[PDB]
């Protein structure tokens, strides 16, 4: 769709 | 712009009658704890009395638990002095939600953080892939501006759109001073902020997303720092499949 996305935290 | 503490939220109808003005951000769920949509101890040898007055650090930078990012249970040898247990007993940094310029409602630093302290947990609805599509489908639906989605681990992502805490305010930035950090507690993996350096009071908390965009159109980022790469997401849009772990 239009916007969006995911977050993706730092490789831990 | 408007300012407002972590008690501001506790009240339900104060603070919806305080967003009718723009004085708080829009109402969401306030829950302390991830809540899932479809549901040994270290080695440290216990302080002493004198150690704890003169004020030593009980499982501190040695400990193996800290170490494997792994928080302490009620059994640590260090009992109720254990300084490993942060994000069960909510050993959050003093923090307000600020009104940004261009980037809606973001979080400030209330005291001086020193570098490498617990600010707040990510928490929200834990999304199984089918689960995940369903609320992309939704915002999509609802022409939302604000994201709220943090990769967990393999078919497991945290929506904090509807049900949070103030961490779903932390703001993108592509020099920013906070990161997050995946810590295990009673076998569950929770995302956390910790400073990444020392962050002076009234500054902005912010962290890098290094968001993976599904969405066609990019948001540019208003962070203002001097290395901007320009948008959220980079170049490259993924597919809503890839974006959720
Ligand atoms: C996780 S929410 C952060 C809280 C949000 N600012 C609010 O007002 O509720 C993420 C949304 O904030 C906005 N945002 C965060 N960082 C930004 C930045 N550096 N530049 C532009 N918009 C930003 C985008 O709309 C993004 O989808
Ligand atoms: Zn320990
Ligand atoms: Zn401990
Ligand atoms: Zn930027």
């Amino acid at each position: 769709q239009h916007l969006g996305g995911v977050m993706k935290p730092t490789y831990d | 712009g408007p300012s407002c503490v972590m008690d501001d939220f506790r009240d339900p109808q104060r603070w919806k009658e305080c967003a009718k003005q723009g004085k708080m951000p829009c109402y969401f769920d306030l829950i302390e704890e991830n809540v899932y949509l479809t549901e040994m101890q270290c080695e440290c040898t216990p302080l002493s009395k004198d150690e704890r007055a003169q004020g030593e650090i009980a499982c501190g930078e040695d400990c193996l638990n800290r170490l494997l990012m792994i928080e302490c249970s009620s059994r640590c040898p260090n009992g109720d002095y254990c300084s490993n247990r942060r994000f069960q007993r909510k050993q959050h940094a003093d923090v307000e939600v600020i009104l940004t310029e261009k980037k809606g409602w973001g979080l400030r630093a209330a005291k001086d953080l020193p570098s490498n302290t617990f600010v707040l947990e990510y928490c929200g609805e834990v999304l199984d892939h089918k689960e995940f599509k369903a609320r992309v489908k939704e915002y999509a639906r609802n022409k939302n501006i604000h994201y709220y989605f943090m990769a967990l681990k393999n078919d497991e992502i945290i929506d904090a759109t509807q049900k949070g805490n103030c961490s779903r305010f932390m703001n993108h930035s592509c020099e920013p001073n906070c990161e997050t950090q995946k810590w295990t507690v009673n076998g569950q993996l929770r995302v956390g902020f910790f400073t990444t350096k020392l962050v002076p009071s009234g500054s902005e908390l912010t962290f890098d997303y290094q968001f993976q965009r599904y969405g066609k159109e990019a948001q540019k980022c208003f962070c203002g720092s001097a290395n901007c790469r320009g948008y959220l997401g980079g170049e490259n849009r993924v597919s809503i499949r890839a974006a959720g772990g």
